[PDB]
């Protein structure tokens, strides 16, 4: 039901801060958690992942060795300890049980740092612009092949509606998550993926993400924002 | 008698050595799947190499996975956490 | 090297020293038995009679899984026996 | 998917026999295994109930000391020793995982011996026509509401010619491949069947089964029939 992330400020270069996000209403303990960041231009970045017991902490080399994630289960509270704080971390900072079974996410809490106070995955195309009941189709295209030794394709697509925190849509290309309306449909394989929407309503507008898991680090496309002719 | 303490390091030891043959080599496999599978865990940090080779046996049966299968519990921790009573 | 035998005895011992001291009140042997039951899917041994009534008696067994009956029970010493001789996981 | 019985016959009061239960296409080892009998009146009893790995074995007081069941994990097999044999365990003895997760039943292996919370179901026969609401109550004589909180009411069905087959579990919820024309309703000690809407394959007799209390008994049946 809720995760809820405070923390941030503003903040001078090479500087610190420590951001908490309190989790209520599902097994917190057993869900493998991960911070997720969102740039003032409205990239997706991961951040970093914690297991439910804290002995695994995975991180990309961008952050590697600046920023600690952590988690008190008793208190049912995930932690990011930041340092060497840059500019290019100036982000909203989402708690998420991103890659676990339950989507959950918190509302961002932001960082801001200023003085004055891998597969790549392509998305194309950066802005859609739609009318009403018109269908719509993005797509995305990875570097490798996203299929896994496993057998998975562990392809993700993501929708954030304005002013709201991103959620999963569909998982593993074409399964849809919990109360996805049919007229979406993800299809693809190996390094091509499509998101399409038969019918485009007023909930469907916002940005979408695409998220490959199959590679350490983890990676996003850059987003496809649908909108209004 | 049984101090909390040695017997979770026995334990970690057991699954060490048979995660180990496991990977070099069986009843060491149906071991480690079992441990994985009752304590829902997979490896451990303190293995890496190790644990890097489980997919490549698939001694780590996701089922649960499916935005990635890069996380994992570590397999000392959930063996800690049964003694410390904190898995329920 | 560590033996299979002497682990599984010593986590036995482990569980029976718990469910003693938690059925004397200690909220900790609680959590510790609550954690083998949830666990490994177990609840009381049968090897352990007079320790297996007061503990079920405590409702330290939720069954959550449970769908028909709560009345049948698997015995946490199999449990651990089976934990260390590879045969709790569903080939 | 399957469990195959054998082992049964005839035999005289006072003897013995050993019935035998061979699983495959599941987990055995972690179904809690047991063995119901259905009576030459169509009754079901229940029997005896063993534990996954073989430690906690359970009986009602009607065979106990009597029978002796037993799994052997490794060759997939669940036994029922029988000794001292009576007249009244003649029955067709069922295999079954009737407590587990999933509801698999052998098809039944025969003896013929030959020289508690009741549980009410009203009617008795409904003889109906197809496309007809139907409705079977079942009483029991204390609630099965338990500490739990979960009421362990069972509804089965025994299709002719089938095995008793598992369709509602905890009053409400429905098995699996189980239609909605099917709905279970009810607390303490009065609960309803209710099928809107009769199709062919709903036909057979119907058992409630409580679970709250030692021991498991079944409600004598009701028989759904056409006309």
């Amino acid at each position: 039901v809720m995760l809820v992330e405070s923390g941030g400020g503003f903040v001078k270069p090479g500087g610190s801060l420590k951001l908490s996000c309190a989790a209520s209403g599902f097994t917190f303990r057993s869900y493998i958690m991960s911070w997720v960041r969102q740039t003032p231009e409205k990239r997706l970045e991961w951040v970093a992942t914690i297991s439910g017991g804290g002995g695994n902490t995975y991180y990309p080399d961008s952050v590697k060795g600046r920023f600690t994630i952590s988690r008190d289960n008793a208190k049912n509270t995930l932690y990011l300890q930041l340092s060497s704080l840059r500019s290019e971390d100036t982000a909203l900072y989402y708690c998420a049980s991103l890659t676990a079974v339950g989507d959950y996410w918190g509302q961002g809490t932001s960082v801001t740092v200023s003085s004055g106070g891998d597969v790549v995955m392509t998305q194309t195309p950066l802005t859609l612009s739609v009318t009403i009941g018109q269908p719509a189709s993005i797509s995305c295209k990875s570097s490798q092949s996203l299929f896994d030794t496993d057998g998975k394709t562990y392809l993700t697509w993501l929708l954030q509606r304005p002013g709201q925190s991103p959620k999963r849509l569909i998982y593993l290309v074409s399964k849809l998550a919990s109360g996805v309306p049919d007229r979406f449909t993800g299809s693809g394989s190996g390094t091509d993926f499509t998101l399409k929407i038969s019918r485009v309503e007023a909930e469907d507008l916002g940005v979408y993400y695409c998220l490959q898991g199959t590679h350490f680090p983890l990676t996003f496309g850059a987003g496809t924002k649908l909108d209004l002719k | 008698f049984v101090n909390k303490d040695q017997i979770a390091k026995d334990v970690k030891q057991f699954y060490d050595q048979a995660l180990q043959q496991a990977v070099v080599d069986n009843n060491a496999k149906a071991v480690v799947k079992t441990f994985h599978e009752t304590l829902d865990c997979c490896g451990s940090s303190t293995l890496t190499a190790l644990t890097t080779s489980v997919l490549k046996n698939n001694l780590c049966p996701s089922g649960s996975n499916i935005i990635s299968n890069l996380f994992k519990e570590d397999c000392h921790q959930k063996i800690d956490d049964l003694f410390s009573g904190k898995l329920h």
